[PDB]
């Protein structure tokens, strides 16, 4: 599917005899918001991740050099989970595939079964997990309040205008967004902020105030509410009924309020 | 799960016909409902309720009262009313009555950017205008009978120096037994770990595993000035054995506790998404050995 199983399928056993090491490839091209999942290893299976901290850090090739931190190597990145079957090791790792503008690249995690034969040496299956970012062609329409030259939305805000040292606190950031029909919408938030309402996407405020509708009225797809990362994605219907007005806002004490609003037109 | 509001502070209640003002609401479990009174009389709600007195503990046990609201129980077993009168004492109208034009906060077009600013400006203060309210109110004691109001909302000083009301509430029944811990000596059952039955607890400590999405909880054994541990639980929980604020092991949780004591529950609803497995806990804590125990949560990984 869109998940490289390598205890299950693409399995990474040992046959008899075995002397040299063969090294399987699960390429996956997922489409932006969607969700890839590496299991490697169980409670049965004594293999490992590299790098254990994949995907939060990820291979630029697939010769395990350059390796990089994927917040800063694929902007946008969210949803990463992380779970564990053996103890002192995890198993199944996943994240979801965030906006791209820039050329397609690939990010590379390896998996590795490891046996010493019997002079002596060690042998290796090898299971490379090639993941594809799609390229997009627009950017997001969507607010980045982390910086004013995003690479992912199109309205941006350097902190210079997210803090208080300039205008009062009193003064919050309203960014409208316009958007039409199987448009990416989305938002992201500085580190120590929080999102209101928790589910945002599923319920937002109306336009009455205070309203958490939870959105009978859009029902959006590909929603990517990541509290970790205060980064919100998705996409609006295939028809927009009516034209709505919504919003939510990043909330940190003692600091503006950044709140987040779209007008979706009916489209088709 | 809906919820629901009586609030008497309206004009809509203040001036209106006869002289028994009645507002009614029909909650389900899991609801919360509110209420806003200028002068609480005969019970003291929603601790002590009107049957035409009792503490909601004992008439919709596993209910939480924080502030002036009531976080239904998430386990009713039979359709009860309650009841909770409002003297609305001649000045006491009138006083909120100039508090409330002191105040002063469906088809609409918007062309211009700046009259959709207005709009949303103004629902964006309607938003910041209840949050603070509810952290004043949270701060209330449990035995208030006169409600005030948070300070810099404005309001004169002048103005803080007949009609009778009451709220009728009905909640429905259900069957989902709580997934949670009751520290007390009771035979209800209303949780899915208590110690009157045996093995669902042991060495005074109750494992309770929490997949995303889910509700969980524990009520200490009944006291009138017991503790919690940490004092802000949920807000605050043991992990890796030290006090660590709960946002930053699973960010967009919510919670139904009280903090000023451990006489209500305590439910945590875990994220729609939790990254990786997180082991806390809560403790009870008492003059009395017997009633400590620690509430141990395992916390999965997924989304919901
Ligand atoms: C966020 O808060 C934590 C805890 O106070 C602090 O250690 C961290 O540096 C903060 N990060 C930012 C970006 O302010
Ligand atoms: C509430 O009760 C406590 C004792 O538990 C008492 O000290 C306090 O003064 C009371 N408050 C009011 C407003 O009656």
């Amino acid at each position: 599917n869109l998940t490289c199983d390598f205890n299950d399928v693409y399995k990474l056993e040992f046959h008899p005899n075995q002397q040299t090491s063969v090294t399987k490839l699960c390429n996956l091209t997922p489409n932006v918001l969607e969700k890839v999942t590496i299991k490697c290893g169980s409670d049965k299976l004594n293999y490992n991740l590299y790098p254990p901290t994949c995907f939060e850090e990820v291979y630029a090739s697939r010769n395990m050099m350059h390796l990089k931190k994927i917040k800063e190597f694929v902007i946008g990145s969210s949803m990463f989970m992380r779970r564990s079957l053996t103890p002192n090791k995890i198993n199944e790792v996943s994240f979801r595939i965030p906006p791209n503008m820039m050329p397609e690249k690939p990010i590379y995690c390896f998996c590795e079964n490891k046996k010493t034969i019997t002079s002596k040496k060690d042998i290796i299956n090898r299971g490379i997990v090639e993941i594809i970012i799609p390229s997009l062609n627009e950017k997001v329409k969507g607010c980045d309040f982390t910086t004013s030259e995003s690479t992912i939305f199109s309205k941006g805000y350097s902190i210079n205008e997210i803090s208080n040292k300039s205008s009062n606190n009193q003064q919050d950031i309203v960014c409208t967004v316009k958007a039409h029909a199987n448009d990416l919408i989305g938002f992201k938030c500085p580190s120590n902020y929080s999102v209101e309402p928790h589910d945002c996407f599923v319920s937002a405020f109306n336009l009455s105030g205070k309203n958490e509708n939870l959105e009978n009225k859009l029902k959006l797809t590909n929603i990517i509410m990541d509290h970790y990362n205060n980064t919100f994605y998705s996409r609006l219907p295939s028809l927009i009924s009516d034209n709505w007005k919504f919003f939510c806002v990043c909330s940190k004490d003692n600091e503006k309020k950044l709140v987040f609003t779209v007008e979706a037109s009916i489209s088709s | 799960s809906k919820s629901h509001k009586c609030d008497f502070t309206k004009e809509k209640y203040l001036l209106s016909g006869e002289k028994e003002v009645s507002c009614e609401i029909d909650a389900n479990p899991s609801d919360d409902i509110t209420f806003i009174c200028p002068n609480k009389i005969d019970s003291l709600c929603f601790h002590t309720v009107n049957i035409s007195t009792m503490s909601i503990q004992d008439l919709l046990y596993g209910s939480v009262v924080y502030g002036n609201t009531l976080f239904i129980s998430p386990y009713v077993r039979t359709n009860t009313p309650f009841y909770c009168f409002c003297n609305l004492d001649t000045v006491t109208i009138q006083k909120f009555l100039k508090i409330n034009r002191f105040l002063k906060d469906l088809k609409g077009g918007n062309v211009s950017e700046a009259q959709a600013d207005e709009y949303l400006n103004k629902a964006l203060n309607r938003f910041k205008k209840m949050k603070d309210l509810s952290k004043f109110f949270n701060d209330q004691a449990d035995n208030t009978t006169k409600l005030n109001l948070p300070k810099s909302l404005n309001i004169p000083n002048d103005i803080l120096n007949s009609k009778r009301g009451i709220m009728s509430v009905f909640v429905r029944s259900n069957n989902n037994v709580i997934k949670g811990c009751d520290f007390g000596n009771n035979n209800k059952n209303y949780f899915s770990h208590p110690i009157s039955v045996a093995g669902k607890v042991n060495n005074k400590v109750c494992k309770i595993q929490g997949k995303p999405g889910e509700l969980v909880g524990f009520k200490c054994a009944f006291e009138e000035n017991g503790k919690v541990e940490p004092p802000n639980c949920f807000d605050q929980v043991l992990h890796k054995n030290k006090v660590t604020d709960l946002k930053t092991l699973i960010p967009g949780y919510a919670s139904y506790t009280n903090k000023h004591s451990s006489k209500y529950p305590y439910y945590l609803k875990i994220p729609h998404f939790v990254n990786e497995q997180y082991t806390i806990q809560c403790k009870c804590k008492s003059n009395n050995s017997q009633n400590e125990y620690t509430f141990e949560l395992d916390i999965q990984p997924g989304e919901s």
